[PDB]
């Protein structure tokens, strides 16, 4: 047991609880073990952007030294953006890295991170393929979010022309996920993206 | 007996074959009748690239079956 304050994350707890945005339906959190060292975050897709009307699932675990080094913190539910690998939930913010700070609070990271999926940070991506495509194809980039965003977090429409080369290359016997991430990595180029689909 | 084989171009043939027939002669018989070389052919069955090593029942391949062709 050498998780320094137990009795923080306890009241950072409440705060998101007791906050105006869990109100307004934007955050809220969950405990998932005894201790308190793992919570579940969830977050909504803001309006206005491809992730409207998505729910995103966040894994929030916090490490020992955890007011100095900051909470490592993952998306769960399968994103497709700048700053979240598509593959694994790795996410790359200056403030979940070594911009962190003393008294940043919980709720200052899950309000932070709704606001990265208003406005990525391509720059400093973590996913070059997704910082790529969102530069050389802003259109592309957010149909393809509105699509990753409706098959795995739950949001209404999405592009029906998408759903047809998805098909296409499922026909061969290829598991959806690794379909999906191969079409949305090679530009939805049904013969570029089966070429990875191979390697 | 028979099977078929796919393109990407939504063309789709049915050319004879044994189950004996190895891969390199499926792609032999591709060319023979498509006029693609084997050369250039890759065969997908069930999201796996059949090496042109292995056989149809080597590989389980009932007649009748589906293979998939991407071209190189």
């Amino acid at each position: 047991m050498a998780n320094i304050a137990v009795q923080r994350i306890k009241r950072e707890f409440k705060e998101v609880l007791k906050s105006e945005e869990t109100s307004k339906n934007q955050i809220k959190v969950d405990l998932v073990d005894e201790n308190f060292t793992e919570l579940r975050g969830e977050i909504a897709g803001p309006p206005d952007t491809p992730y409207e009307g998505g729910r995103y699932q966040l894994e929030i675990k916090i490490p020992e030294t955890y007011p100095f080094n900051p909470p490592k913190v993952r998306f769960i539910t399968k994103i497709w953006h700048p700053n979240i690998s598509s593959v694994t939930g790795a996410i790359c913010l200056d403030i979940l890295k070594d911009q962190w700070a003393a008294a940043m609070t919980l709720r200052t990271v899950l309000l932070s991170l709704q606001a990265l999926l208003a406005a990525a940070e391509p720059d400093d991506p973590q996913d070059a393929v997704v910082a790529n495509q969102y530069k050389q194809n802003p259109e592309m980039f957010k149909q393809t979010a509105r699509l990753w965003a409706h098959v795995y977090a739950g949001a209404p429409v999405s592009s029906p022309e998408y759903t047809k080369k998805i098909e296409n290359l499922c026909a061969m016997g290829f598991d959806r996920n690794a379909v999906i991430v191969a079409l949305s990595s090679k530009s939805w180029d049904v013969e570029t993206a089966t070429e990875l689909l191979l390697s | 007996m028979q099977i078929f084989v796919k393109t990407l171009t939504g063309k789709t043939i049915t050319l004879e074959v044994e189950p004996s027939d190895t891969i390199e002669n499926v792609k032999a018989k591709i060319q023979d009748k498509e006029g693609i070389p084997p050369d250039q052919q890759r065969l997908i069955f069930a999201g796996k690239q059949l090496e042109d090593g292995r056989t149809l029942s080597d590989y389980n391949i009932q007649k009748e079956s589906t293979l998939h062709l991407v071209l190189r």
